RNA sequence: GAGCUAGCCCUGGCCAGGGUGAAGCUGGGGUGAGACCCAGUGGAGGCCCGAACCGGUGGGGGAUGCAAACCCCUCGGAUGA
RNA sequence: GAAUGCCGGCAUGAGUAACGAUAAAGAGGGUGAGAAUCCCUCUCGCCGUAAGCCCAAGGGUUCCUACGCAAUGGUCGUCAGCGUAGGGUUAGGCGGGACCUAAGGUGAAGCCGAAAGGCGUAGCCGAAGGGCAGCCGGUUAAUAUUCCGGCCCUUCCCGCAGGUGCGAUGGGGGGACGCUCUAGGCUAGGGGGACCGGAGCCAUGGACGAGCCCGGCCAGAAGCGCAGGGUGGGAGGUAGGCAAAUCCGCCUCCCAACAAGCUCUGCGUGGUGGGGAAGCCCGGGUGACAACCCCCCGAAGCCAGGGAGCCAAGAAAAGCCUCUAAGCACAACCUGCGGGAACCCGUACCGCAAACCGACACAGGUGGGCGGGUGCAAGAGCACUCAGGCGCGCGGGAGAACCCUCGCCAAGGAACUCUGCAAGUUGGCCCCGUAACUUCGGGAGAAGGGGUGCUCCCUGGGGUGAUGAGCCCCGGGGAGCCGCAGUGAACAGGCUCUGGCGACUGUUUACCAAAAACACAGCUCUCUGCGAACUCGUAAGAGGAGGUAUAGGGAGCGACGCUUGCCCGGUGCCGGAAGGUCAAGGGGAGGGGUGCAAGCCCCGAACCGAAGCCCCGGUGAACGGCGGCCGUAACUAUAACGGUCCUAAGGUAGCGAAAUUCCUUGUCGGGUAAGUUCCGACCUGCACGAAAAGCGUAACGACCGGAGCGCUGUCUCGGCGAGGGACCCGGUGAAAUUGAACUGGCCGUGAAGAUGCGGCCUACCCGUGGCAGGACGAAAAGACCCCGUGGAGCUUUACUGCAGCC
RNA sequence: CGAUGUCGGCUCGUCGCAUCCUGGGGCUGAAGAAGGUCCCAAGGGUUGGGCUGUUCGCCCAUUAAAGCGGCACGCGAGCUG
RNA sequence: UGGGAGAGGGUGGUGGAAUUCCCGGAGUAGCGGUGAAAUGCGCAGAUACCGGGAGGAACGCCGAUGGCGAAGGCAGCCACCUGGUCCACCCGUGACGCUGAGGCGCGAAAGCGUGGGGAGCAAACCGGAUUAGAUACCCGGGUAGUCCACGCCCUAAACG
RNA sequence: CCGAGGGUAGGGCCCGUGACUGGGGCGAAGUCGUAACAAGGUAGCUGUACCGGAAGGUGCGGCUGGAU
């Protein structure tokens, strides 16, 4: 968990990387593959949409089963667990009985050779996704859909976790990796057990170096620029902001909430994040 | 040093060519231009 | 108009030779079991010296130039952002 | 007649600068009207990881031959990439197309936009990626994997035989993949031979030799051999691969497993087809029935889709194989053999350059492969040299100043100067040895030394082979020889102490700044619940992301260590269903116009009425801010203490004459003979201070300071020498500039600095090499400065709008 | 202002004299030696270093002395920067 | 060998009381706090009362002058894993013992590193009083920390 | 060959001294406060942490060498 370096480079004494110890298998499954399209950030314009992306490694997507209520009922064994440079988790490969394969993303605890399932009969158990309706209260899930049959949408981060406060009517009360309290509709799937790679947040990059492998560019400050480019740009010598502190574009950014006032979600959202 | 001009026959035919030219409406106007001037060539001459 | 230049995308190619010697593994020692120590093996690194290649630090020359940015000596990087 | 006018023409500078790398020339013989310059020969020098050779791009006849020399060629020209004419580029196998997909582009379906148009699934296009059948020699003045010769091979059509449930744009398998390191066995290439073939050669003192010099191969179908890659067999069940399925996937059972077998490549051999040197003789002919063998070195290439490790986790689609469905089983497909069929485009030549990009036959720029030998530890480094290719398209003299590049220097040794700028010194390898400090890696090539050649003798280990010889590779010991000197030539660190800044490798103002700037791992704040926030777009649609709070946006800070205090009054943001204000709308007390009137029409109070603002709170790693005066201790001085005024609160730790200190070279101490700089301190800090972070910090730095050692032409202080220019001669022959010129000094005068006016002095006419004081010398309608109700970029609590958001 | 290059240094001088030294003097509160002050005099001479961009100034070691000013704050078609 | 008592230790699970906060209801002019007050909180609906929810920490009565451990120290309840110890029987070994410089391990609180977690409490800090002053005692707030895991620190009126 | 020692270079220990700086001891009648000894007027002592002109204060846990 976490490998570290003796100092025999200036970088080497920081830079940290995962163990790898629960990777069973390190050549991904060929019919589970397709190309990962690189933007670099850029639309179909051709324009820059999002800035400071380009130039990492290339990355093969891996298909991952977010649905899981395809095969209801039908058992699959555990039969690996991979990485995925796409996400932060590990993904674990699923030999149903049935003959299909599929990847999911493994939680925490996952054995290799276990039995897993999906459905409302399912058991409580590690790797099985229900419905929300059918999962006791105070249990630990992921990778829970957001709408019913539209897909995992929260907590599939390396990690995170919702827990289950309670429910009214069709609906029940989760406690999201970011400490919102929202309601989400009990026929929502989840799958329970939190995600893999905890640890995954204690790594150090340790250089430049392996912020460019990750597909990420150098990120420049606005007090760095020209008023041309940025409320903070400018200045002779070095200077304090001296306005409140802003984005490229003018909007403020210590501070101003930007979640839009009238969404209609906001009926469903019973409390703000914590922290 | 290294100059502007690098020549290309593919660089030069997709660009300035005559079927560039009639993608869009300004390359239209330009091949109607040069027409209505009498231009010996209405395009860059490129050999592929 | 991105055949210059800047960034990104796709697909290929290049990086003489030498030097240092991480983790791991093996054996030995150690202990209740360990940590750990030693030797061997091993060959990591925006590691070291240095051609190609990429640069342009100091000085001299050139200044109706060989050249609308060049030449000589010197110098930086050279498995990596 | 003037517009730094416009167009052209012709002058001046001037027979001046220059004639484009300092790799270099000399003679003889030809040709011709004419020759330093063209051809031939001999001698000399230059490149040789190229300055040689082969591809690709771009160029487009520049290629070959004949006949030419006006212009082009920096001179000449009989020559030429120039002029005229004729000739020259040959493919089923090479490259591209009749094959496949990548980004991207296009785009039936569909979506969006005043118009133009923008999107968009499939599909289509799109290559230097995947896939696919030709190798060796000969021939032409000029093409050749293209013609020819030899030996092989692919596809399509039709036929014959044998075989099988045949059949696809659908299912599946495969194709199919990174980085670093790397095994075995080969081949490319190379070194040697006392063996094999060769025309010869004996010089000048010696050698007739186990002498010198030259060469000792290339290609090849089946088969076979060595080395590899790939690959389990059988059965039963089956619900999954969007129909089917005997295929694939999943379960079970049996047998086989570092094998074997089958299959596919590489290398070797292989019928056979080629090639074949020096030297001599006129590209050729001979040599020659040429010989064509043995040993060693050996790849980064081959076997290959090999192996191991690691994290940043490494295209697609077709060919191909298999499964089947419609259909069809007179079929159709598979295998073997045979005949026939096989189209379009490129192919000349240059290609690190005189043919490409730079206006030039321009010291610049241009992607891939081959790149031999010896020595120097290695190598593509360096020196010389092979094959090959050149002497750079003005020359001949002379041997001044001065300039450039270079060599040396008596004594001194940084005294030079802003500065050791520059140039010395050091310099590879092996061995000995190596400090503070440290994050324990480092600092480190620390520093400082010793060795280095040749000869003879003794000897250890490895590779090949056989275990031995030979060859090759690492060494160990002893005795000697020579010189000034043994990495004898060439290539190859000067070192140390101590500050500032920045952690570091990186990045930058293409063309005056490489830095202390930008980036950077790391820290914090903040937004974002997913049709996310945010960004681009009128929109559709995209990016975000096929991601989901351990994630994504924004901001500051900048490894790490120890830390980051007090102020929320103002501005920002966040919270606040009350109150205050508040637009359109609601409401309609009450008025007005008009009509005979019913009516029509107009104004209009109270009151209801969002966000925003007011108001009440919170909030600093949000914008920001962090006092003044007077007095006081038993020497003096200074105030722990106190008084009072103000504030939202009055700067904490740490640091401080600093990249910040004005007075300032502050004062004291160190270093020096002497120190406005430097280092260490003090603290009245003009005007440090805590993420516009404060204080430190090992290592790192073409950053910027100060010192020391070493060593020097930097200097006292200059001298001599070399080559390339300058100078002279023949050839070719520019430029900016220019009102005209018959163009001296002084003292005055003048629009205030006179060759040109006055007075005086001096002065025969014209050049050449030189120096730069003047011609307010040239260049550019001053960038500074001001003026113009000139312009542009930028800012904000300037004005007024707009997007966007509410 | 259709341009008169702006500090200092180096190099190269040349002039003025209100003279720093050397030569000639008078006065002295000049015994001598050595000074002071003033007059005449521009022929010649007027050093090497540490600090700072510096001119200037201070300091070290000397000296007969270590002069002050002008020449576009002399001199960038002479150099530096 | 057969038995016993125990907050001895480690892991996971779980139970109710209480406090704070959130939502709903009902209700009104104060609540709070002290020596006395003020700050603070409350008509924007607090305090007091009822129902519901979230989360942390500590375990009332038993409880004792009690028990366990070498010491530090250990207290709801359950299970698992584990140490010490006492009694009985008189069964086995036959001095196999005592101590212990160095070594190694454990070691309250506070404190440190990296993640969490955060109800109450509370250094620092802010505010209200008191006072000549009040950088205190008292009151209203309040950040580290107190809690969990891993890793350090190794101190004590670590005392009988 | 060895060899007194000389020279070049780098280390280790000790002593003296140094602008300045840190606390310590001592000093007949200084300034500020009153921490401790009585419950010393907030029981004290304590290890540690943070803070403050100064003694000290406060948190956390410990000791009675704490009174009633
Ligand atoms: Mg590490
Ligand atoms: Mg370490
Ligand atoms: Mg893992
Ligand atoms: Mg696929
Ligand atoms: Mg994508
Ligand atoms: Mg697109
Ligand atoms: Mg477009
Ligand atoms: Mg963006
Ligand atoms: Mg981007
Ligand atoms: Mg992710
Ligand atoms: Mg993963
Ligand atoms: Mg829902
Ligand atoms: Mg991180
Ligand atoms: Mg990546
Ligand atoms: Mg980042
Ligand atoms: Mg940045
Ligand atoms: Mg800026
Ligand atoms: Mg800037
Ligand atoms: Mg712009
Ligand atoms: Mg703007
Ligand atoms: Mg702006
Ligand atoms: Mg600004
Ligand atoms: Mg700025
Ligand atoms: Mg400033
Ligand atoms: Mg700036
Ligand atoms: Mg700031
Ligand atoms: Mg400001
Ligand atoms: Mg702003
Ligand atoms: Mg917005
Ligand atoms: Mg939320
Ligand atoms: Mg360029
Ligand atoms: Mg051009
Ligand atoms: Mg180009
Ligand atoms: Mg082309
Ligand atoms: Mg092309
Ligand atoms: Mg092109
Ligand atoms: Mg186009
Ligand atoms: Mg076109
Ligand atoms: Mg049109
Ligand atoms: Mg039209
Ligand atoms: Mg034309
Ligand atoms: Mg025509
Ligand atoms: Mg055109
Ligand atoms: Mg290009
Ligand atoms: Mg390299
Ligand atoms: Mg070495
Ligand atoms: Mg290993
Ligand atoms: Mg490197
Ligand atoms: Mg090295
Ligand atoms: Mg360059
Ligand atoms: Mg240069
Ligand atoms: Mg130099
Ligand atoms: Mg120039
Ligand atoms: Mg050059
Ligand atoms: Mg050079
Ligand atoms: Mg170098
Ligand atoms: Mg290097
Ligand atoms: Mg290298
Ligand atoms: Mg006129
Ligand atoms: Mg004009
Ligand atoms: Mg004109
Ligand atoms: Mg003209
Ligand atoms: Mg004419
Ligand atoms: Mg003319
Ligand atoms: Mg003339
Ligand atoms: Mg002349
Ligand atoms: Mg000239
Ligand atoms: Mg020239
Ligand atoms: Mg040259
Ligand atoms: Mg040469
Ligand atoms: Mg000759
Ligand atoms: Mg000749
Ligand atoms: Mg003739
Ligand atoms: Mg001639
Ligand atoms: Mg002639
Ligand atoms: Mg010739
Ligand atoms: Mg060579
Ligand atoms: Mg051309
Ligand atoms: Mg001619
Ligand atoms: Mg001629
Ligand atoms: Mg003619
Ligand atoms: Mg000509
Ligand atoms: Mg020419
Ligand atoms: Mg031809
Ligand atoms: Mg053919
Ligand atoms: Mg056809
Ligand atoms: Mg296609
Ligand atoms: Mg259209
Ligand atoms: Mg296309
Ligand atoms: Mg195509
Ligand atoms: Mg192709
Ligand atoms: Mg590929
Ligand atoms: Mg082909
Ligand atoms: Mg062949
Ligand atoms: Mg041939
Ligand atoms: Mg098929
Ligand atoms: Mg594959
Ligand atoms: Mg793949
Ligand atoms: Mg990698
Ligand atoms: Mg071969
Ligand atoms: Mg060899
Ligand atoms: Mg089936
Ligand atoms: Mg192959
Ligand atoms: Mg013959
Ligand atoms: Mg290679
Ligand atoms: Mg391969
Ligand atoms: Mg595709
Ligand atoms: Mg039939
Ligand atoms: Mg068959
Ligand atoms: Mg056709
Ligand atoms: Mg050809
Ligand atoms: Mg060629
Ligand atoms: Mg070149
Ligand atoms: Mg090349
Ligand atoms: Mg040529
Ligand atoms: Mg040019
Ligand atoms: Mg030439
Ligand atoms: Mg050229
Ligand atoms: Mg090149
Ligand atoms: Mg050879
Ligand atoms: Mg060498
Ligand atoms: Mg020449
Ligand atoms: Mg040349
Ligand atoms: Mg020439
Ligand atoms: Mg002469
Ligand atoms: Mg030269
Ligand atoms: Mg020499
Ligand atoms: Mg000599
Ligand atoms: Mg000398
Ligand atoms: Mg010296
Ligand atoms: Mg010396
Ligand atoms: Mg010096
Ligand atoms: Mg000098
Ligand atoms: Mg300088
Ligand atoms: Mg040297
Ligand atoms: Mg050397
Ligand atoms: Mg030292
Ligand atoms: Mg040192
Ligand atoms: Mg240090
Ligand atoms: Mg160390
Ligand atoms: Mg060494
Ligand atoms: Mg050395
Ligand atoms: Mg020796
Ligand atoms: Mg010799
Ligand atoms: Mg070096
Ligand atoms: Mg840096
Ligand atoms: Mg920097
Ligand atoms: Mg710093
Ligand atoms: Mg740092
Ligand atoms: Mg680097
Ligand atoms: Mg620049
Ligand atoms: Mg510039
Ligand atoms: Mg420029
Ligand atoms: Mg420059
Ligand atoms: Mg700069
Ligand atoms: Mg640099
Ligand atoms: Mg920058
Ligand atoms: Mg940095
Ligand atoms: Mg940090
Ligand atoms: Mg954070
Ligand atoms: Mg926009
Ligand atoms: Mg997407
Ligand atoms: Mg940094
Ligand atoms: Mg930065
Ligand atoms: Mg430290
Ligand atoms: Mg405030
Ligand atoms: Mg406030
Ligand atoms: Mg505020
Ligand atoms: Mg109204
Ligand atoms: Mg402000
Ligand atoms: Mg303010
Ligand atoms: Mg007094
Ligand atoms: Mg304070
Ligand atoms: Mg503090
Ligand atoms: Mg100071
Ligand atoms: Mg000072
Ligand atoms: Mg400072
Ligand atoms: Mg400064
Ligand atoms: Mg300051
Ligand atoms: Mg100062
Ligand atoms: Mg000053
Ligand atoms: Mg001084
Ligand atoms: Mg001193
Ligand atoms: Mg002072
Ligand atoms: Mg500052
Ligand atoms: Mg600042
Ligand atoms: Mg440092
Ligand atoms: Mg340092
Ligand atoms: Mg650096
Ligand atoms: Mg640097
Ligand atoms: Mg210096
Ligand atoms: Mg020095
Ligand atoms: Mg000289
Ligand atoms: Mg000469
Ligand atoms: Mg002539
Ligand atoms: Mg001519
Ligand atoms: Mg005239
Ligand atoms: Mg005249
Ligand atoms: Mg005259
Ligand atoms: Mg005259
Ligand atoms: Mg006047
Ligand atoms: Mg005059
Ligand atoms: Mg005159
Ligand atoms: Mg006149
Ligand atoms: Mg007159
Ligand atoms: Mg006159
Ligand atoms: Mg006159
Ligand atoms: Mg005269
Ligand atoms: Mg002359
Ligand atoms: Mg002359
Ligand atoms: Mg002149
Ligand atoms: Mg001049
Ligand atoms: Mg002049
Ligand atoms: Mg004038
Ligand atoms: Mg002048
Ligand atoms: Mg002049
Ligand atoms: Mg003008
Ligand atoms: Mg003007
Ligand atoms: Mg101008
Ligand atoms: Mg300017
Ligand atoms: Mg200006
Ligand atoms: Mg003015
Ligand atoms: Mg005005
Ligand atoms: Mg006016
Ligand atoms: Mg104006
Ligand atoms: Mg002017
Ligand atoms: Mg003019
Ligand atoms: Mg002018
Ligand atoms: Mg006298
Ligand atoms: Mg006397
Ligand atoms: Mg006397
Ligand atoms: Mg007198
Ligand atoms: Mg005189
Ligand atoms: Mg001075
Ligand atoms: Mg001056
Ligand atoms: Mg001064
Ligand atoms: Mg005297
Ligand atoms: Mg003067
Ligand atoms: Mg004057
Ligand atoms: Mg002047
Ligand atoms: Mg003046
Ligand atoms: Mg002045
Ligand atoms: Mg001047
Ligand atoms: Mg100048
Ligand atoms: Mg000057
Ligand atoms: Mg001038
Ligand atoms: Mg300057
Ligand atoms: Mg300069
Ligand atoms: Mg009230
Ligand atoms: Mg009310
Ligand atoms: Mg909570
Ligand atoms: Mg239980
Ligand atoms: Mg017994
Ligand atoms: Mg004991
Ligand atoms: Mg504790
Ligand atoms: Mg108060
Ligand atoms: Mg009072
Ligand atoms: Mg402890
Ligand atoms: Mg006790
Ligand atoms: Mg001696
Ligand atoms: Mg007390
Ligand atoms: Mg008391
Ligand atoms: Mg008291
Ligand atoms: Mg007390
Ligand atoms: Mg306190």
């Amino acid at each position: 968990a976490v490998k570290k370096f003796k100092p025999y480079t200036p970088s080497r004494r920081f830079m940290t990387v995962a163990d790898f110890s629960e990777i069973t298998k390190t050549e991904p499954e060929k019919s589970l593959v397709k190309p990962l399209k690189k933007t670099g950030g850029r639309n179909n314009q051709g324009r820059i949409t999002v800035r400071f992306r380009g130039g990492g490694h290339k990355r093969l997507y891996r298909i991952i089963d977010f649905k899981r209520w395809d095969k209801v009922g039908i058992p699959a064994k555990v039969a690996a667990i991979e990485y995925d440079p796409n996400r932060s988790a590990r993904i674990a490969l699923l030999h149903y009985v049935d003959g299909e394969k599929r990847y999911i993303i493994a939680p925490d605890g996952l054995q290799v050779g276990q039995q897993v399932v999906a459905g409302p009969d399912a058991p409580i158990q590690v790797g099985n996704a229900l419905p929300l309706r059918f999962i006791p209260v105070g249990t630990v899930v992921h990778a829970v859909e957001l709408e019913p049959k539209k897909g995992a949408k929260l907590a599939r981060a390396a990690g995170t976790s919702a827990q289950i406060q309670g429910r009214e009517g069709d609906y029940v009360i989760l406690r999201l990796p970011s400490g919102e309290l929202r309601k989400v509709h009990g026929e929502c799937y989840a799958t329970v057990g939190a995600v893999g790679n905890a640890d995954h947040k204690n790594i150090v990059l340790g250089k430049a170096g392996r912020s460019r492998w990750l597909g990420r560019r150098p990120h420049v400050r606005g007090a760095a620029m020209n008023p041309v480019d940025h409320p903070h740009g400018g200045g002779e010598g070095r200077a304090p902001r001296g306005r409140p502190p802003a984005s490229p574009w003018g909007w403020q950014t210590k501070g101003l909430k930007t979640r839009k006032r009238r969404k209609p979600s906001s009926r469903f959202i019973i409390a703000r994040r914590k922290k | 040093m290294k100059r502007t001009w690098q020549p290309n026959r593919r660089k030069r035919a997709k660009t300035h060519g005559f079927r560039a030219r009639m993608r869009t409406p300004g390359g239209r106007k330009v091949l109607k231009r040069r027409r209505q001037k009498g231009r010996w060539r209405l395009t860059p001459a490129v050999r592929k």
